[PDB]
């Protein structure tokens, strides 16, 4: 996260760290959506251009974390993966269309002050809140600058951007399964996701029921915090029927 | 880098 | 689930975090 701040304790209790077993290193962010299911970006697990194709046994998820590098004894919980599910139409060849994946945990995680699931949006909450200028919140342990790494989880609030501005900012083909967010050059304020924040959540607090909803997943961009560039996020609601199909069938 | 995690989680 | 999106250390205690108001002010 570039130009963010340190998270408060318990501020993002759905945050998940995807962690490689060997070498032990951070792979991506992710989010807790129930006691057994974690949501992330497909490119965190499968990206053939970079020779990335992880299997369940390669990975752990670490839940309840604040510090990036510490083992947070009596606070974080570490879970093994039962199964990875990648969207069947995830487009790793072109533009990361449908950049979404689910991970089922081997055992349910116990909720605590530090571990709690985020809601997924319904159609009406998405329609109300996914509007240009409305702000969401992005969290992660990724890089602090494009070209280092944080002691603790970072947080930044960013406005959703009008679709024509998103389209006009890049040569990559945008789809309805994406939205973009960030400040414009003339808005002065700054902030962005960066490499290592992949797969983490873009959340909004509904003003109707005072609950947090995950509207996006950190997906792609060009550089970090560049003027005139915006971060792109997987549109969770647009892909929710697939999420529900997977959870109903498997779970 | 990262603090070693308990061996139980590494199988 | 029934309790999703309500944080133990914030909503469940009626405590706000330091920047959530910035989000609310943008929902116009
Ligand atoms: N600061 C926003 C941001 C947010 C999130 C990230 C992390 N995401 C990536 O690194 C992806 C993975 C494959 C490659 N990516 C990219 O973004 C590429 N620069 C562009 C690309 C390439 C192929 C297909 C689609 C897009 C980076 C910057
Ligand atoms: C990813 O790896 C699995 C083996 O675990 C393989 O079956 C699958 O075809 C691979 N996917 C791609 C796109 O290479
Ligand atoms: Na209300
Ligand atoms: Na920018």
């Amino acid at each position: 996260i570039v130009e963010g701040s340190d998270a408060e304790i318990g501020m993002s209790p759905w945050q998940v760290m995807l962690f490689r077993k060997s070498p032990q290193e951070l792979l991506c962010g992710a989010s807790l959506i129930s006691d057994r299911w974690v949501l992330t970006a497909a490119h965190c697990l499968l990206y053939p251009p970079w020779d990335k194709n992880f299997t369940e046994n390669d990975l752990l998820v670490r839940i309840g974390k604040h510090s990036r590098t510490r083992y947070e004894r009596n606070i974080e919980k570490i879970s093994m993966l039962e199964k990875i599910y990648i969207h069947p139409r995830y487009n790793w060849r072109e533009n990361l269309d449908r950049d979404i994946a689910l991970m089922k945990l081997k055992k349910p995680v116990a909720f605590s002050d530090y571990i709690h699931p985020v809601c997924l949006p319904d159609r009406e909450t998405a329609a109300s809140l996914l509007q240009a200028g409305y702000k969401g919140r992005v969290t992660g342990w990724g890089n602090l600058k494009e070209t280092g790494q944080p002691s603790v989880l970072q947080v930044v609030n960013l406005p959703i951007v009008e679709r024509p501005v998103c389209k006009d900012s890049t040569r990559i083909r945008i789809t309805d399964n994406m939205f973009c967010a960030g400040y414009k050059p003339d808005e002065g304020k700054r902030g962005d996701a960066c490499e290592g924040d992949s797969g983490g959540p873009f959340v909004m607090k509904s003003p109707f029921n005072n609950r947090w909803y995950q509207m996006g997943i950190v997906s792609w961009g060009e550089g970090c915090d560049r003027d005139g560039k915006y971060g792109f996020y997987t549109h969770v609601f647009r892909l929710k029927k697939w999420i529900q199909k997977v959870i109903d069938q498997f779970g | 880098d990262f603090e070693e995690i308990p061996e139980e989680y590494l199988q | 689930e029934a309790d999703c999106g309500l944080r133990p250390l914030f909503e469940k205690k009626s405590l706000e975090d330091k920047t959530e108001r910035e989000l609310l002010e943008s929902y116009i």
